[PDB]
């Protein structure tokens, strides 16, 4: 469900 | 059984703030221009999560809109790419489940412009960049271990998240 | 977590053993955090992935045991400032992928100093113009005990650190004496007591 | 650092408080803590970017909220006997397993039933003795600071006019003068030892009273103040 670790470039 | 995210990010120059899309498969669809500002659902079987999960999954996307907005800005650099305007991200990560609903395979490959950039392998723990700037993304993504937090959250969220996916058929 | 020794006694010199149990239902992404006096949590180490046998920051390291469910960090060399709130933090990381920090009830390792020549004395302090009793210069082996009236107080043995010099040592308005307050509990026989 | 304030703060039963947390330089992800002598260092709250994350177990009356440029700030409004902590606050990367995680210096609250019981500390420092000249050939000296409530002191000794963490070692806990009630009266201590144009002074930094509380007492106002006590 769409992780809540949006993890960046 | 699969669970994709396909996060597409075009920047729409001029009028200004990043034009967002995320369109997410078994969905979900959050266009940062539509009128709602909020996560209006595309599926049928997605209503039967309530306030615990609307809002929770609002302002989830709503902080990875900023974290596309910022890597977006990021790939600015990384390629170097041309200010003159409009640059697509598309996000591709998610995982398979078997028809038991545990983690067969997870897979977070990135698309920068149509190609290739940084993907998960079968291993779930070390990436397969593309070109010169994946491996950029390579240093960070392995220093800090977020291959085993994505890998917990494919074995995770993606799998407890699709395990709830499959229940909603009741 | 659970950290089961609220005071830990360790000699200047002995090996640290400020024992960490984890209890998870899932893999053991465990954290050090030594807390400072007047400070925060500050980070020593980690074990995610990889060496049994990890190492952190200040010479600390830890050895993630499957044989005893344990991580317990080990310093083989005591310093003074080694007496803190060490918090055994495991990051039970959500299904969504964000860690939640839970630690333990504390662990207060005092690292009780190896004072070389004790020469214990109680001597009284005076006010700029109510009074003191000092107890000091004792080994970490004696025990202080609180008093029995209310306007008598006793203060902790407090650790003071002569980092310049390399060296170590650990009231009320009434009759009452300096001689006295000490019967609460065991005292080193040859304290000086300057009547 | 993660500067954080107010640094200390007292108020009374029911009153509204606020504090305010900025993270580091460019982390997006900020965690609230509080940390109770009694059962630790417990989990509050976790914002990332304008979003609640993740959340600890507290009543309904502990809320939060972050901002577009990542500042978080938490805010009290009915306090209660068990909202005597310090509260911490935390920050990261987006939330990484291995980007270790930033913790502030805290503010630590205590609510008093009634204002009346704040005072401000009596603070004294006691010379040192030449017993301890003739036995040791050094000097301790042993400061009070008696009768404050709560303990938001920050008895920090100042040699020279500048903060000193060489030969300082204040009390961990100052003790209750009269343990017998639940509030108290404590008196704290401070010894610091050296080897007569030295000025060891005992600052004792009291952060009482704010100007909101209204006040119908009739003795003097113990607002956040210093009160130093040299040798």
């Amino acid at each position: 469900f769409t992780s809540d670790y949006y993890q960046l470039y | 059984h699969s669970m994709r995210y396909f996060f597409t990010s075009v920047s729409r120059p001029g009028r200004g703030e990043p034009r967002f899309i995320a369109v997410g498969y078994v969905f979900v669809r959050f266009d940062s221009d539509a009128a709602s500002q909020k996560m209006e659902p595309r599926a049928p079987w997605i209503e039967q999560e309530g306030p615990e999960y609307w809002d929770q999954e609002t302002r989830n996307m709503k902080a990875h809109s900023q974290t596309d907005r910022a890597n977006l800005g990021t790939l600015r650099g990384y390629y170097n790419q041309s200010e003159d305007g409009s640059h697509t991200i598309q996000i591709m990560y998610g995982c398979d489940v078997g028809p038991d609903g545990r983690f067969l395979r997870g897979y977070r490959q990135d698309a920068y412009d149509g190609k290739d950039y940084i993907a998960l392998n079968e291993d779930l723990r070390s990436w397969t960049a593309a070109d010169m700037a994946a491996q950029i993304t390579k240093r960070k993504w392995e220093a800090v271990h977020a291959a085993e937090q994505r890998r917990v959250y494919l074995e995770g969220r993606c799998v407890d998240g699709l395990r709830r996916y499959l229940e909603n058929g009741k | 977590v659970a950290q089961p020794e609220d005071q830990v006694n360790v000699a200047e010199g002995n090996p640290l053993t400020v024992k960490c149990t984890y209890s998870v239902s899932g893999n053991p992404y465990l954290f050090w955090y030594v807390q400072y006096p007047n400070r925060g949590l500050q980070f020593l180490l980690k074990y995610i992935t990889g060496d049994n046998l990890v190492k952190g920051s200040y010479g600390f390291e830890a050895e993630f045991n499957k044989s005893q469910t344990s991580f317990h960090l080990k310093k083989p060399s005591a310093l003074v400032s080694d007496s803190a709130l060490y918090f055994c933090a495991v990051r039970v990381v959500t299904s969504g992928g964000s860690y939640i920090p839970t630690f333990g009830r504390g662990t207060s390792l005092i690292v009780h100093p190896y004072i070389q020549n004790p020469d214990p004395a109680v001597y009284q302090l005076r006010d700029s113009k109510k009074s003191v009793c000092l107890f000091t210069d004792f080994d970490s082996q004696t025990n202080v005990s609180q008093s029995k009236d209310s306007d008598v107080y006793i203060t902790d043995k407090c650790v003071l650190d002569m980092r310049s010099m390399d060296f170590k040592s650990n009231w009320s308005n009434k009759d009452f004496a300096c001689a006295n307050a000490f019967n609460n509990s065991i005292i080193p026989e040859d304290t000086f007591f300057p009547s | 650092g993660v500067t954080q304030t107010p640094r200390y703060l007292i108020k009374t039963r029911g009153q509204q408080v606020t504090l305010s947390c900025s993270p580091i330089s460019g982390h997006r992800s900020v965690s609230w803590y509080q940390q109770t002598p009694g059962q630790g260092l417990q989990f509050l709250f976790e914002y990332f970017s304008e979003t609640q994350r993740n959340k600890g177990n507290f009543p309904g009356r502990f809320s939060g909220r972050q901002f577009s440029n990542s500042r978080s700030e938490m805010n009290v409004s009915t306090l209660e006997l068990g909202d005597s902590a310090l509260y911490l606050c935390a920050s990261s990367l987006a939330g990484d397993l291995g980007t270790e995680a930033f913790f502030g210096q805290g503010t630590r609250l205590t609510v008093v039933e009634d204002l009346k019981n704040v005072f401000p500390p009596e603070v004294a420092v006691f010379e040192p003795s030449e017993a301890e000249i003739s036995h040791t050939q050094k000097a301790t000296l042993v400061c009070l600071a008696t009768g404050f409530y709560p303990d938001h002191v920050e008895l920090s000794w100042w040699v020279n006019g500048k903060e000193v963490h060489s030969g300082v070692c204040t009390d961990p806990q100052p003790l209750k003068e009269q343990p017998a009630l639940n509030d108290s009266r404590y008196a704290l201590s401070s010894r610091l030892r050296v080897s007569p144009r030295n000025h060891f002074r005992c600052q004792v930094q009291f952060y009482g009273l704010s100007e909101n509380d209204e006040w119908t007492q009739d003795r003097a106002k113990p607002v956040t103040q210093i009160v130093s006590a040299e040798a």
